[PDB]
RNA sequence: GCCUAGACCGAGGACUGCGGUUACCUAGGAUGUUGGCAUAAUGAUCUUAAGUCGCCCGUCUUGAAACACGGACCAAGGAGUCUAACGUCUAUGCGAGUGUUUGGGUGUAAAACCCGUACGCGUAAUGAAAGUGAACGAAGGUGGGGGCCCAUUAGGGUGCA
RNA sequence: AGCGUGCUACUUAUACUUCACCGUGAUUGCUGUUUUGACGCUUUCACGAGUAGGCAGGCGUGGAGGUCAGUGACGAAGCCUU
């Protein structure tokens, strides 16, 4: 990770631009589009209680 | 108490107030309380009486007459939260109240000429006025009390 | 004064600083020393080793006379020098003229060689002196001149 | 309530005065005081902390540290500052021409400073010549060298110096100090 | 004496009247700049509400499921006296600085500070709060901590001379950085001393100290929480 | 010396925020949004009332 | 108030804090005493034992040591002692010692009168 | 956004600040007015009644109101002291020295004042002892280090404890 | 007015919020206006349980040096007393 924060810096040095290299935890994730195609909500239900011995 | 001497940084100065920013505002009177207004005084030497609402004075007090020949309430001043605003109301746009204000009620038994002159000039038209309501001036010269199962929290006045 | 003490803050309070519990008792753990081999070893090994045992041998009638021979160093010796005439022996000393300084006259026995001394020579009368204290005096052009 | 993270009404455990009761150094501690709120120069906040050390905590310093430390590169015409006494040290072969203010002198140090050129001036006639103590230079003398040190952290395997009224063959050197005797700490 | 005293107070009134002045005519500016800056905040807070409701209607109507983006910043407030505590939700209460009942915090989601209040969930009632929850709280209850010292925030002044390194320069710059969660969440939250909020108008449930999900008061109540502190502010 | 509450005092409010006083001149708290009346779960999303 | 004006004075313990069971026995005087007991009721707060003294009660730092007129009050034993209120007349009293003569103390009273000094026990 | 009912509070005490309306303000803490009282309305205490709560203190104890122990009552007396030698800390005087008080001088006579040789401790340690006995160097090097110097964010120099 | 369960309102701890006052700790500033208190004044914030025990600041007693040219036979000390 100090190899790849070096070589990142020099590569946003060379470019002219800026580069952040602290680490972060994970993010609660963004929004998002789910596509139906093929995919249509199966409804599901709780089963009886069955034996099976 | 003990034998402590006060010492020579015991200043005796009194100091000046700060700057106060309550700058009166006037008084809002309720909506009920309208000039001709028939009143029912609730504290003091008239309570009970039925009475007539005149004119708002500067002093956030209110003006009002029995009339004196009626119930016996002169021309004097009431706070309004000593009073019940009744629905009852009278035409007194016939009544000259030009003249009172709070210097005419200040102090100085007997009681003055001018307002007794007044009095009179006052409950004429006051009367003049009673007379087209019937009942009114029964109304005014009978005093108010609460009877056995009177619940004001329920009663419209 | 008695007006400081803690004893007079502790008035009022039933056991005065010594605890419900443990209390005030006469000598628990013995009088003096004791148990030092026992139930003491924890304190004296701790903070006073070797106190146990012999180590040596004995000298029966010993003269602390016998044993008289204060040190001093040479950064020390130029102070036996008279302070009024200091500076003078500091410039005109050679090797044909050089201060004398009786250092048995001033209570002392050995000479020994801490520190430095002036470029400057100096008699030095002792009864003792180091190997070092000898050659650092030599160096400067001074000698030593043994007494009794 | 309150889950305190941290100890409440604690003191903050340094001294904002001197313990001693010398109005002529409250003088000096109302003269720094003064200075240490109003200058911004820290050497003035220092010397303010330094009149209420104690006595252990001011250490005397000799002639011979104030030689040493004038003798630092570029240094050789600062005023040496020693909020404490002053000694002399007859171990010295030379002393230089220097300005020292201190809290005392001692009749050698006075006199040697004296003789070689300077001045032996006091803590308030610093504030006049140099009020942000500009080119000072703070000399403290040493904390270690007490006796009372020599005892502390006394332990097994330690090295430090036994509470000890008799120095001898005969006084704890046997056991705990000598294989021969069991064993040694 | 009088005259002197009077003279010395009306010069130095006079100087101060011209100071004021000048820095009034200097702070008019910065006060249109803060003036511009919220209302471009209420105007991106409408556009990102539109949008996310467009978003959803046209999700709606081409076959699709919009999926809200999870939240990113989360109210937190110690419903639990400070007796009988285990050391580790303890410790975690003290490092999210909820030392008292009812005291209130800003946490931004991510996974180490998800755990750290995963740890103290049986202490605290938390939730995800509106703008208006948000400006509510900072408005009324909203401290800064200056020199280790609980200031109220009543000038704006206060807030840009502590945050203005991180182009905070007004009530409505804080509000705005931590509800749209900024690049400098932590320096705003850490400055703001933690709400010490009342009891609720209208009481806990029945039994505070079960999860809300079990008809209790601790854990996630996510869209409530804006009526608890409703309750409790 | 004493706090108060700029939801309750107008003029520590217009101090703290000038931006207020354009929120109550423009009536940002009943502005109304212009759009066409429409209904888009006509379709698929009818999967709802049944399954 | 016809002394220098201050706050309203609050006491905010009106009655004597009485040493716990003075009332059971004789030996034990009002004088208050703090319990040191290990099963004290007193000393652990059981509800409905005794107030105790503690820093709470403290007076306002504005009106300590007012008398009911609004003045500290200075113990004078002589005429002398008056020329210490010279200029805190509208501040402290002056109360007579118990022990000073019907004649001296006459001539306490009219110098006092005289340099504007009130006397909080004027008649005795 | 608007209207409306009630309760508690009024700390501060010339001015200073931030805003608003554009001089004034509701904007860094209560003012205005009226009535009554000053032989008193008001406040405090004591006694007592009522309501509510309140078990006997001290002690040893994990646990005492205990069917654990002392205590019928009262007054007076009544228990961490002084000394020899010490540790830490602090104040003071002098300081590589320090300590006049064993003694001598002196005296207004057990005081105060004055005097000095020795001696104690310190200034050298280590070894069982015979014995030996502290500078390679600017009294050492390295990394920090308050303060100081040169600078000009930064940077450099010097750096006591 | 029991049991299981849901709901609306309501009751009240020395707990929480705001405020007054006390103390502790810190803190802002205070000498050409420091000005007969700088061991002092002042701004601000937080906090306050406690046996054994520690420390600090105070109350009281016998006697001593100094001082109040202090009280007192025209009444000291002591004692009784809403
Ligand atoms: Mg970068
Ligand atoms: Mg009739
Ligand atoms: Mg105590
Ligand atoms: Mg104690
Ligand atoms: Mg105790
Ligand atoms: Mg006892
Ligand atoms: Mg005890
Ligand atoms: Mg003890
Ligand atoms: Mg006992
Ligand atoms: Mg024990
Ligand atoms: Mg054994
Ligand atoms: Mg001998
Ligand atoms: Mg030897
Ligand atoms: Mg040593
Ligand atoms: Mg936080
Ligand atoms: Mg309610
Ligand atoms: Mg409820
Ligand atoms: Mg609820
Ligand atoms: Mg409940
Ligand atoms: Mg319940
Ligand atoms: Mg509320
Ligand atoms: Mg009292
Ligand atoms: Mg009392
Ligand atoms: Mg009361
Ligand atoms: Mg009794
Ligand atoms: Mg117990
Ligand atoms: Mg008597
Ligand atoms: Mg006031
Ligand atoms: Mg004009
Ligand atoms: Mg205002
Ligand atoms: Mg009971
Ligand atoms: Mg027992
Ligand atoms: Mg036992
Ligand atoms: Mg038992
Ligand atoms: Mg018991
Ligand atoms: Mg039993
Ligand atoms: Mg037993
Ligand atoms: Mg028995
Ligand atoms: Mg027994
Ligand atoms: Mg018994
Ligand atoms: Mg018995
Ligand atoms: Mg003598
Ligand atoms: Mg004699
Ligand atoms: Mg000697
Ligand atoms: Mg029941
Ligand atoms: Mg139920
Ligand atoms: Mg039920
Ligand atoms: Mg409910
Ligand atoms: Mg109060
Ligand atoms: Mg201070
Ligand atoms: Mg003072
Ligand atoms: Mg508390
Ligand atoms: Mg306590
Ligand atoms: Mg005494
Ligand atoms: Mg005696
Ligand atoms: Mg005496
Ligand atoms: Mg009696």
């Amino acid at each position: 990770r100090v190899k790849s924060n070096a070589a990142k810096k020099r590569e946003a040095k060379a470019n002219g631009e800026t580069v952040y290299l602290k680490r972060q935890a994970a993010k609660p994730r963004g929004s998002r589009i789910i596509s139906t195609e093929g995919n249509i909500p199966q409804t599901l239900a709780p089963v009886a209680y069955e034996t099976f011995i | 108490m003990s034998q402590v001497a006060p010492k020579w940084y015991q200043s005796e100065d009194v100091p000046a107030p700060k700057q106060t920013r309550k700058t009166a505002r006037p008084q809002k009177l309720r909506a009920s309380l309208v000039p001709g207004t028939v009143l029912i005084l609730l504290a003091g030497r008239f309570r009970g009486k039925r009475v007539v609402y005149l004119k708002n004075l500067e002093d956030n007090t209110l003006l009002v007459s029995g009339p004196f020949k009626v119930n016996g309430v002169p021309l004097r001043r009431v706070n309004a939260r000593y009073v019940i605003a009744t629905s009852t109301k009278v035409n007194v746009s016939g009544v000259d109240v030009s003249k009172f204000n709070v210097e005419y009620f200040a102090r100085e038994k007997e009681i003055k000429a001018e307002r007794v002159a007044d009095q009179k000039s006052v409950d004429a038209a006051l009367l003049s006025e009673i007379k087209k309501t019937p009942l009114l001036k029964q109304y005014l010269a009978a005093s108010f009390s609460l009877k056995n199962g009177d619940r004001p929290h329920l009663l419209k006045f | 004064p008695t007006r400081l003490t803690k004893t007079r803050k502790h008035r009022g309070n039933v056991s005065a600083g010594k605890g419900r519990i443990g209390k005030h008792r006469k000598h628990p753990g013995g009088r003096g020393k004791a148990g030092g081999q026992h139930h003491h070893r924890t304190n004296l090994d701790k903070y006073h080793p070797g106190y146990f045992g012999k180590v040596g041998m004995r000298y029966f009638h010993k003269q602390q006379n016998h044993f008289w021979r204060p040190e001093i160093n040479l950064d020390k010796l130029w102070t036996l020098v008279d302070s009024e005439k200091k500076d003078e022996y500091l410039s005109k000393s050679s090797a044909s003229a050089a201060p004398v300084i009786d250092t048995l006259a001033h209570g002392y026995g050995k000479v020994l060689g801490k520190g430095r001394l002036p470029e400057v020579p100096v008699i030095v009368k002792a009864r003792f002196v180091s190997k070092l204290a000898e050659e650092k005096i030599r160096a400067v052009g001074g000698v030593v001149e043994l007494v009794a | 309530g309150r889950d305190h993270t941290s100890k409440q009404h604690v003191r903050s455990g340094h001294r904002t005065a001197p313990k001693s009761d010398n109005v002529y150094l409250q003088l000096l501690v109302k003269l720094y005081s003064f200075l240490a709120r109003r200058t911004d120069a820290p050497f003035n906040k220092v010397i303010l902390k330094s009149l209420f050390l104690s006595k252990i905590n001011r250490p005397p310093v000799s002639v011979s540290r104030i030689s040493r430390a004038l003798k630092q590169k570029g240094a050789a015409e600062k005023t040496i500052v020693v909020v404490g006494t002053v000694t002399d040290d007859n171990r010295l072969l030379e002393f230089p021409k220097a300005t020292i203010a201190a809290l005392r002198f001692t009749a050698g140090a006075k006199d040697r400073i004296l003789k070689n050129g300077g001045e032996a001036i006091t803590l308030d006639q610093l504030a006049l010549r140099a009020p942000k103590g500009q080119n000072t230079l703070i000399v403290r003398g040493p904390r270690n060298s007490r006796e009372a040190v020599r005892h502390f952290g006394f332990g097994p395997h330690k090295g430090k110096a036994p509470r000890i009224l008799s120095k001898g063959r005969k006084f704890e050197r046997a056991r705990g100090r000598r294989r021969s005797r069991g064993f040694k700490v | 004496t009088l005259q002197k005293k009077e003279k010395a107070q009306q010069k130095t009134a006079e100087e101060r009247a011209a100071a004021k002045k000048v820095r009034k005519a200097a702070n008019k500016e910065k006060r249109k700049v803060i003036f511009d800056r919220a209302a471009a905040y209420q105007k991106e807070y409408t556009e990102a509400e539109r949008s996310v409701i467009k978003a959803k209607r046209d999700a709606k109507a081409s076959n699709s499921y919009y999926v809200d983006a999870q939240p990113k910043l989360v109210f937190v407030v110690r419903i639990k006296g400070i007796n009988k505590i285990p050391p580790k939700p303890r410790k975690v209460l003290q490092l999210l600085r909820l030392t008292q009942i009812n005291a209130g915090v800003f946490v931004r989601l991510t996974k180490a500070t998800s755990e750290l209040i995963k740890l103290a969930e049986p202490y605290v009632a938390y939730g995800y709060p509106s703008l208006s929850t948000i400006r509510q709280l900072v408005y009324k209850r909203g401290f800064g901590k200056v020199n280790k010292q609980r200031i109220a925030l009543s000038d704006n002044a206060i807030i840009e001379a502590n945050l203005g390194k991180f182009n905070i320069l007004s009530i409505e710059d804080l509000i705005h950085e931590i509800y749209t969660v900024g690049p400098n969440f932590k320096q705003v939250s850490n400055f703001l001393w933690p709400f010490k909020l009342s009891n609720p108008n209208g009481g806990f449930r029945a039994r505070k100290f079960q999860h809300f999900i079990q008809g209790g008061d601790t854990g996630n109540r996510e869209q409530f929480i804006n009526a608890l502190v409703k309750q409790m502010n | 010396v004493l706090k108060k509450n700029p939801l309750k005092n107008k003029q520590v409010l217009l101090r703290l925020n000038p931006y207020a006083k354009a929120y109550a001149a423009e009536k940002v708290g009943s502005a109304k949004v212009e759009q066409a009346k429409v209904k888009p779960s006509k379709g698929q999303f009818a999967e709802v009332l049944k399954n | 108030a016809t002394s220098v004006p201050h706050p309203k004075i609050v006491k905010k313990y009106t009655k004597k804090f009485k040493r716990h069971h003075s009332d059971r026995y004789h030996r034990v005087a009002e004088n208050w005493r703090k319990q040191k007991g290990i099963d004290s009721c007193v000393r652990r707060r059981f509800r409905g034992t005794i107030p105790q003294p503690n820093i709470g009660y403290g007076s306002n730092k504005k009106t300590k040591f007012l008398n009911p007129a609004g003045y500290k009050v200075y113990l004078v034993k002589n005429v002398k002692d008056l020329d210490v209120l010279l200029l805190h007349t509208k501040s402290y009293a002056a109360e007579i010692a118990s022990s000073v003569s019907s004649r001296k103390r006459v001539e306490i009273v009219a110098k006092a009168k005289k340099l504007g000094v009130k006397v909080t026990n004027p008649k005795g």
